[PDB]
Formats: C-alpha cells, structure tokens, sequence
C-alpha cells in the first residue's frame, strides 16, 4: 500500500486518502498539520499531471516550479493556467 | 506640443528588457546565447522586495528574497529591513548606523 | 583558485603553454596578461558634397 503507479512520486494511498508536502517529501495527511499552515492535497494516482497542465501533481504541491505561479495552483486540481485577454483604453477616430 | 510649454514633462517609459546572461559551460566556455533573463524575471519579482538607492550621483536598485510567513515549506531565511539593506548594497555598520562608503 | 586567472576563455595552463591560436601576442601567454582584441575604427578620407 506504499507503491506509486503513475510514478508522480506520490504513493497511491497518499493521493487517494490525503497528503501534504513536508521537507519536499510526501507525508500522509493529519488534521493537526493544518495548524502550522499546510494544505490538504489529493489527486489522481493514475495521472502524471492530474490537473492536465504540464506540471506533475508532485511539482504542484511541492511548489518547486516557476515561483510566480499563483499559490492556489499548487493544488493538483487547480490547473496552472494563464488567461489573457486584451483590453482597450483609448478610442481615437479620425479622417486622414 | 502646447502641453510642454505649460511645463508638463515627457516621460520615457521603457517596458520589457529582453537580454542574456553568461553561464559557465561544461567546457569552461562562457556562453551568452540561450540564457534569457526574461525567463527568470517573472520568478524573482514574485518572491522579493524592491530596494533602490538614490545617492545623488547614480542610482542603485536591488532585489532580495522575502520569507512569506504564511508558508511553512519556505525554509528561506528571515530578514529585517535594515538587515536587507546592508546586504543589498554592501553597507557597513560603523556604529550600528549603516554607512554606504561614508554616507 | 581559478580555471582562467586572467578571465579570458583560455586557462592558465593554455596561456603559459602556448597551445592555442598561435597568432596571439606572446605577452598574453602570461596568465595575468589577458588575451584581448582591442578594435577601434579609424578614418582616412573625409569627403563632403551636396548631391
Ligand atoms: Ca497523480
Ligand atoms: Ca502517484
């Protein structure tokens, strides 16, 4: 019950039941852990990257990527994703 | 052109500054191409504070990593402001006051 | 404590050995005399016209 199938460095029982990241190793989830400020992560043990973004469920929870990523995207279910539209500020009309 | 005569100032805003840095290749060869600063720019600004110095002959700006107490898994050291300044500019403590060279 | 003491791409050994581009001036074989090309552009003819 301590074996990793999708090889995301998170054993299946951890991903299935619950886990957080301590000292960059995957430890199982305790409710007293939320005191210091850790978060409860849970993901698909059948997928390298559960959210679908190029980053693996480990990398997301670990926070070991581009640090400019918004922190909520560390949840292996909140996809890291840039959403870009183009707004307009000045509207100039002429006849030239 | 009439807005200059009232004395309003022309600003020279300059955005993104694409460039390169120099790494030491596995042959002792420093290489500049492929080492895009703009790759790491986004990272650094996210976890840091911005420190500038006036020094009325030439200015100095630095970036220094912050702690973000709200994360237990960020084992980065913790710094007071005054501590950051002396490392960001190589300042000295002549008397507990901080001195740049003699300033 | 330095691969290349002078700072140029050539190592202190290579400099003293002379085992590089032989067109390098001999004083640059000293691992403290940096091998360095210093190039400015001079001007010989000055022509002014209205065409
Ligand atoms: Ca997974
Ligand atoms: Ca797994």
């Amino acid at each position: 019950e301590d074996l990793d199938t999708d090889n995301d460095n998170i054993p299946d029982s951890y991903e299935r039941n619950g886990y957080t990241i301590k000292d960059l190793i995957a430890v199982k989830w305790e409710d007293s852990f939320a005191e210091q400020g850790y978060k409860k992560y849970v993901s698909n043990y059948l997928e390298s990257n559960t959210a679908g973004d190029p980053y693996t469920d480990y990398e997301k929870a670990s926070g070991s990527f581009d640090k400019a990523i918004k922190t909520e995207a560390r949840d292996p279910l909140v996809a890291a994703y840039p959403i870009v539209g183009v707004g307009m500020e000045k509207l100039i009309i002429s006849t030239n | 052109l009439k807005k200059l005569d009232a004395g309003k100032q022309i600003k020279l805003e300059t955005t993104q500054v694409s460039g390169n840095f120099g790494t030491k290749n596995s042959s002792g060869q420093i290489v500049t191409e492929g080492n895009s600063w703009s790759d790491y720019i986004s990272q650094i600004d996210s976890i840091s504070a911005s420190i500038i110095l006036d020094t009325e002959n030439e200015s100095y700006e630095r970036r220094v990593t912050a702690k973000n107490l709200q994360d237990p898994e960020d084992k980065t050291p913790e710094l007071t402001i005054g501590e950051a300044i002396e490392k960001a500019f190589g300042a000295t403590k002549k008397d507990g006051l901080l001195y740049f060279n003699d300033i």
